[PDB]
Order: C-alpha cells, then structure tokens, then sequence
RNA sequence: GGGAUAAGUGCUGAAAGCAUCUAAGCAUGAAGCCCCCCUCAAGAUGAGAUUUCCCAACUUCGGUUAUAAGAUCCCUCAAAG
RNA sequence: UUGGCACCUCGAUGUCGGCUCAUCGCAUCCUGGGGCUGUAGUCGGUCCCAAGGGUUGGGCUGUUCGCCCAUUAAAGCGGUACGCGAGCUGGGUUCAGAACGUCGUGAGACAGUUCGGUCCCUAUCCGUCGUGGGCGUAGGAAAUUUGAGAGGAGCUGUCCUU
C-alpha cells in the first residue's frame, strides 16, 4: 500500500475509487495500490 | 414605585410532568426539559427561588442523534489522576447508561449554582417506559 | 467451587512423594456453619454467609467481643448455630448445594485442589518510601544529605502541584491480599486442618479465607 | 438505475410475499427472508415483480439498484441455488468431511475444522476440490471466503486454497 | 478468555447494465479500547441492600424523660499502633 | 537546535552534569496487527495501525554528547523553568590565593590553561501520603454486603516437539 497525499493512476489499469471517505487506487498490479494520506 | 411580585416557598406550586424521549432529538428535548426544571414557563418565575416543576423522562434508551454522533460524539472525563482520561462514545453510553446520557445532557444546560444543582435534582430519567412515581400523579407533557 | 474460613496456625514442611520439600501453611478451619443464604430474589445476588469459630453466648454485662450481643445471637439462632467470631460471604459457591445451618468441614477440599487464599497482611505501622515503596536510597557517603528521603515529588511551575498517586511515607500493611493458585497439600479431618502449599498473608491466628481458585 | 428498473422474473414454483418492507421468498430449495429498503415500492405481477423508486435522488437510485439486485438474488437462490468451488494446490494439501463439518490439512501442524452453517452444504471431490452449496449467495460467498482464507494462494508455487477459476499471480522466487 | 474496534482482509452490492470491501447490509481483524484478574469504594448528600436486636412512662398531650439494644470512660493487653 | 526581538522578573525567577522520584507526547527502539517488496526459505527493506508494558552493566571524560568493552527482545526520540538544589550532590562554570603560555610600559587581562576554594531555612496555605473526630444519610443499634466510580496489573528470552 502506498500512503501519500498524491494518489493517482500509475498505469491504465489503475482505478480511482473512494472508500470510507478516502481516495484510493486499486489495480491488478499490487504495487499500484494507493491510499490518500 | 417597587411593585414586582417575588415568589417564595409559601406560594410556589411544583407539578410533576412526564416526557417521552422516544423519537426525540437529545439536545432539543434537553433544552426544553431544562426550561421546565428552571420554571421558565411560569409567569411567577423568580430567579432566586426554585419555581420549576418535576420532570420524569421515560424511554431514554430510545433517544436519537443526528449525523454520526453515535460513534463520533465522545464524552471525556478525568479521574484527577495523571493520565486519567476516560472516554465513552454517545452511542455506547446510550446502550449502557441512557439515564446518565439524558441526565448529563440536561444538566449541562442548567447553571452551575446551588439553585441549579437543586433544580437538576428534580429530574428523573428512565430507559424504559415505566417510572416508579405514580404516587406523584404526573401529567403527560407534549414538547414544543 | 468451594470456600471455607480458618485461622493461620503457622508454617511447617512436608516431604512429598519424591522427597521434595514442600513448605506448607497450617490452617485450622473448625466450626464453619452456613449462617445465611443470600439470593437474587431477596438480596440481589447469590452467596452463602459462613460463620467461623464459635464464641460464647450472650450475657448481661458483657465487656468484650468474646460474648455475642443480642443482634448477633438472633442472627445465628436463626441458622440454629452458636454465635461465630468471623462471618464472611462466598459468592463463588453454588447456593443450591447448601442449607442454612449446614456444617462446612475441611473435607470439602481435597488434596490437589488449586485455591485462592485471602487474608489481611501483617501490619508494619508508619513506614518510609524505601521500605513501604521499595525506593532507592541516596548515596550513603560522598557528601550526600539524602539517604532515605522519597525524592522529587513533582516538577516545577508546570504543574505547580503534586499528582495523586505520589508514593510517600505512611501506614504499611494491614491490607486485604489474595494469593492465587496455591494448592491444598493435605486435609486432616481429625484435627480440622488444611495444609496449603506455600505461604499466605497475615499474622499467626489471623483469619484466612480459602476459595477454589478463580482462574482455571 | 437500469438494474433497479429491470424486472425480476419469478419461476412458477417460486412464491414471493411481502409484509411491508419485509419480504420472504419460498421455492424448491428453501426459504429466504429479509427486510428491503422501506422507501421502495413493489409492483407484484402474477409472474414477475418490479421495484419502483419514489424519486431520482442519489440515495433513491442507489437503493433502487441494490434492492432490485438483492431481491433477484433471493429469487434465483431459492430457484437454482448458488455454489462456490475452491481447489487445493500443494502436495499433501487435502480436505475431507467429518460428517457435516469440513476438515482441511494444508501444510499446518494441525488440521483446520470449518463447522457447517445452516442452509449450507460442503462437498469434497478428489480430496482437493471443495464446493459450498446454498440458497444464500451472500452466505455461500462468506463461507467460501473463510475456507479460502484458511490458507490463501502463495505466489511462488500457487500452493494453498483458491477459487477454482481464480487467477493467481506467479513470481520467480529464486534468482542468483 | 469475551465484546467492540484500528490499520487491513474480504462477502454481498448498487450509484455507474460492467467494475467496485461501501452507499444500505453482513463478516473478520492488534500487546491497544471495554471487560475478565487484584485492591479501595454508598459523604455514590443519588448517602443503596440483606439479616438480626431494642420498643415505656410521663406529658403544657406539639413534647419530654432517663433508660433499652448497643457503645464507651477506666483498666489488663497485641496479631494493631 | 543556533539565532532574532527585548514583552514578565535586577527591594534576586539559583546556573551545567549527576543522584532520587517521576509524569506526558508519538514523529515507535522491542514486543502485537497489517499492505508492498527487486518477499523462494531463514533473514531483510519500506510504509500503515498501535503509547499496554518493557527499553542493560562497565572503561574514558565534570561532563551532556561521543567512542569503546560486554550484553539485550530492545538498548527509542522529545516535553515537563534544557522536569526535579525550601529533595541530595557540587566534579565544570564567572569571587577573593597562586602559577604557565599569551597580550600589555604598567596596574592588569584571556568563552586559554593549571592547583585550591563556606550550598541557609523549625512548612502558614494550596498540593500529596497516611490517620482520627463531627454531623449527615427521618427511630436507636450489631454484623454481612451491592458496586456508581477509582486505583493496580499489563514486559519478555531460550529450549523441545511439529
Ligand atoms: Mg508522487
Ligand atoms: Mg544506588
Ligand atoms: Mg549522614
Ligand atoms: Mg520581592
Ligand atoms: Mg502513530
Ligand atoms: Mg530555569
Ligand atoms: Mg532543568
Ligand atoms: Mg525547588
Ligand atoms: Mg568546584
Ligand atoms: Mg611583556
Ligand atoms: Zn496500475
């Protein structure tokens, strides 16, 4: 999980979602998992 | 010419009311009850004497909050021991001690004076629909 | 779950089955009687009240606690028993297994039972921080004028006070203490004594309460 | 909400009955009851049901979609049921039935027991293919998730418990 | 050991025909939180509860009285100080 | 932290280090729970949650630091008048003596050095630790008690088996 203020797609398969009030990126590639913070 | 009536213990008549917390918002019920307890609805209101009425609150366990207060309104207290902060959420308190929840909300709206304490002592809160004060013959009171 | 009251007699030792030396406390637990039976219906909780160690009967001009007063005599005669020196409740037992008036013999416990023992620890009187709280001394030499003092009691302007819980000189001992997970080494029904493994709080002749250990 | 607008087909053998918000569906395999959103109306046709939302607000659209989906899931669960299939990978990784419960031996020093739940049936094939069958799609998914979480697939050899169709990313464990 | 959680892990699931741990709903998840364990504790003035004991005369008939049960003074003491 | 400012205190707010006693924050050193890994395993890296508890003896130096020896699960970082001198010490440092180098014609001087060199106070109030008396608790008493609250505790190694 990448926790950082700048959450955004890294590849075309990254998907920006919002869970529990937090912007996140979910992807088939586990390296690209992000959570805003 | 001085002519203002002053209530005193010889001419004060305190009634008993019952108020149903079910489906009511905590703070709004609380402000109204505080008015009743202080006697602010009486035309003989006299600041230096207790002209208020007794209130029984039933169904305290059915009081409701708006927003996310159930998990986000936190009651803190301190035991006067170093590091002695203890907290409880409003929802948890409603589950485990609704009487205290209502009591504390109402008593936070009464002055921190000797008379204020006395007036707050006229409040009776019960989580269920029954109260043990049929002897006092209380009347139902409709909010607002 | 079981319970009984006795007097601390003293310590001694027994040789175990492999010759291991077992220090033991001898507890004399004669004259235990169920005086009262408390229930959720009447009292709000279940418990048996046990009276231990008969005292003498009421007499007109009694001057000591050796003779029961009239309230105590009435309470005991309700159970049909002689008045008792010590009375304690056991909530850990099953009330339905007891009758008021019933004897509680040392035989309720068996060798191997793991038990909690509760007593009042020996009194020490007014004691200082080293003894009472196990604090460190200051230097005994090198110019020191600090040997047995308790040390700094706060900080400075913040907080301009001493916090509750500061450890200071004062009365030591005489406190309720429970030692958990002791063991019943032996029961001697002829002498009404229980040999408990290890040591228990309190002076000799002191009241001790033995219960089935809460942890298991 | 297209899902909300979409109508639910009821097989002739399946009966849906509403009690205010609460609904219950009976069918050949079992009965499923739950409480739906109180603000959704239901047009109960003889052979089909339709969900209707009061407004076009965000909340109403979300709840309309989810309500339709949940009710259709109940109907299809009573009619055909739901099944989830997991498989075991790894030499010595086996499963078996201890009556109704399922005991798994997956590389641990102890077997792991999973106790069956109401309305759910476990079935082991070839000692390496577990399948959970039920009427509740949600229950089936939950229990399959628990089984699989007993030991999920590791990337270096695929060993562990996986859903039979699951794709497991693979890694080259050892390099010079 | 129990309950509720954190970061997480998911199930079911639409908004957004797909997807999605989340919006509704259902799980799981820390030496941490609330308990469980130990001690103090009803001046908890909201002063709680149970068992037992005592229970009359005189009165301006409001009330009083010494006595009761009980507890002390004083004295012999220690396991207490 | 080094500073800037000069707003409280010069009819005095004791100054370094140590000792005694702690207390709080979390930006976490260990232990507990996780995600990612250029994570095969054993180890690691990085990030997230987490402050319950734990977080060592010595050599040198006044020292704080720092280096070193030997340990440990780990040897955390900070605040509290760089916590704490009406609780202790007094080795450093800025009184009087003396001396070296240096500067100065000199008297003398030097965030240069060296040897020596007085640390007072019977606790009034709050505060804190113990321990009694009064009255209250709608009769007067003896015991047994519920538990609203509060405090305590909370750490971890190694080995065997699998
Ligand atoms: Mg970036
Ligand atoms: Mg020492
Ligand atoms: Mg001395
Ligand atoms: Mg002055
Ligand atoms: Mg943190
Ligand atoms: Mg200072
Ligand atoms: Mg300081
Ligand atoms: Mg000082
Ligand atoms: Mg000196
Ligand atoms: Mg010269
Ligand atoms: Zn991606």
């Amino acid at each position: 999980m990448k926790v950082r203020p700048s959450v955004k797609p890294i590849c075309e398969k990254c998907k920006v979602i919002k869970r529990k009030g937090k912007v996140m990126v979910i992807c088939e590639n586990p390296k690209h998992k992000q959570r805003q913070g | 010419m001085r002519q203002t009536f002053m209530a005193n213990e010889s001419n004060i008549e305190r009634k008993w009311y019952v108020i149903d917390a079910e489906g009511q918002t905590l703070g709004r019920l609380s402000s109204e009850v505080a008015s009743i307890l202080r006697g602010k609805n009486k035309v003989t209101y006299t600041p230096h004497v207790d002209t208020g009425d007794y209130v029984i609150v039933i169904n305290a366990s059915k009081i409701e909050f708006t927003g996310n207060k159930e998990t986000d309104k936190v009651y803190y207290r301190h035991s006067n021991h170093p590091g002695g902060i203890k907290s409880i959420t409003a929802g948890e308190l409603r589950r485990t001690n609704p009487e205290r929840l209502i009591e504390n909300s109402i008593k936070g709206m009464l002055p921190s004076t000797r008379l204020g304490e006395k007036q707050g002592k006229k409040l009776f809160v019960y989580g269920g629909a029954e109260h043990p004060h049929a002897a006092q013959q209380p009347e139902n009171y409709e909010l607002r | 779950t079981k319970g009984i009251l006795g007097r601390k007699i003293g310590m001694t030792q027994v040789f175990g089955e492999n010759g291991e030396l077992i220090p033991v406390t001898v507890v004399e637990a004669k004259e235990n009687v169920v005086l009262q039976k408390k229930t959720v219906e009447v009292d709000g909780y279940n418990a048996i009240q046990v009276g231990f160690e008969d005292k003498k009967a009421y007499k007109k001009d009694a001057k000591s606690n050796k003779y029961a007063n009239k309230p105590a005599e009435g309470h005991a005669k309700k159970a049909d028993a002689a008045p008792k020196r010590f009375i304690r409740e056991f909530r850990n037992v099953d009330v339905d297994a007891y009758e008021v008036g019933q004897e509680v013999s040392v035989d309720t416990f068996v060798a191997g039972d793991v038990i909690d023992v509760t007593g009042v620890s020996k009194g020490k009187g007014f004691q200082g921080a080293i003894k009472r709280h196990g604090q460190s001394r200051g230097p005994m030499s090198h110019g020191s004028h600090f040997h047995r003092a308790p040390g700094s009691v706060g900080m400075a302007s913040d907080a301009s006070r001493v916090f509750k819980g500061q450890k200071m000189p004062g009365r030591m001992g005489g406190n309720t203490v429970t030692v958990q997970n002791l063991e019943v080494v032996q029961v001697d029904t002829e002498n009404k004594v229980i040999l408990v493994k290890g040591n228990v709080p309190g002076p000799k002749k002191g009241l001790v309460e033995i219960r089935t250990s809460i942890k298991k | 909400s297209r899902v909300g607008k979409k109508i639910i087909d009821i097989p002739s053998d399946v009966t849906v009955t509403f009690d205010g918000n609460h609904v219950t569906v009976k069918g050949p395999k079992g009965e499923l009851s739950r409480t739906l959103n109180e603000r959704m109306t239901f047009k109960q046709e003889e052979n089909t049901i339709e969900v209707v939302r009061p407004s076009d607000s965000k909340e109403d659209r979300t709840n309309h979609g989810t309500t339709r989906a949940l009710l259709n899931n109940m109907v299809q669960g009573v009619s055909q049921g739901y099944v989830k299939v997991l498989e075991l990978v790894g030499v010595g990784y086996r499963a078996q039935m201890q009556g109704k419960d399922l005991i798994l031996n997956v590389g641990y020093s102890h077997p792991v027991e999973i106790k069956a739940e109401e309305n759910i049936t476990f079935s082991v094939e070839k000692n390496t293919v577990v399948k959970v069958e039920g009427i509740s799609k949600e229950q089936v998914g939950a229990l399959a998730s628990n089984i699989r979480s007993v030991r999920p697939p590791e990337p270096y050899k695929g060993k562990g418990i996986r859903y039979q169709g699951e794709y497991v990313r693979r890694k080259e464990g050892k390099t010079g």
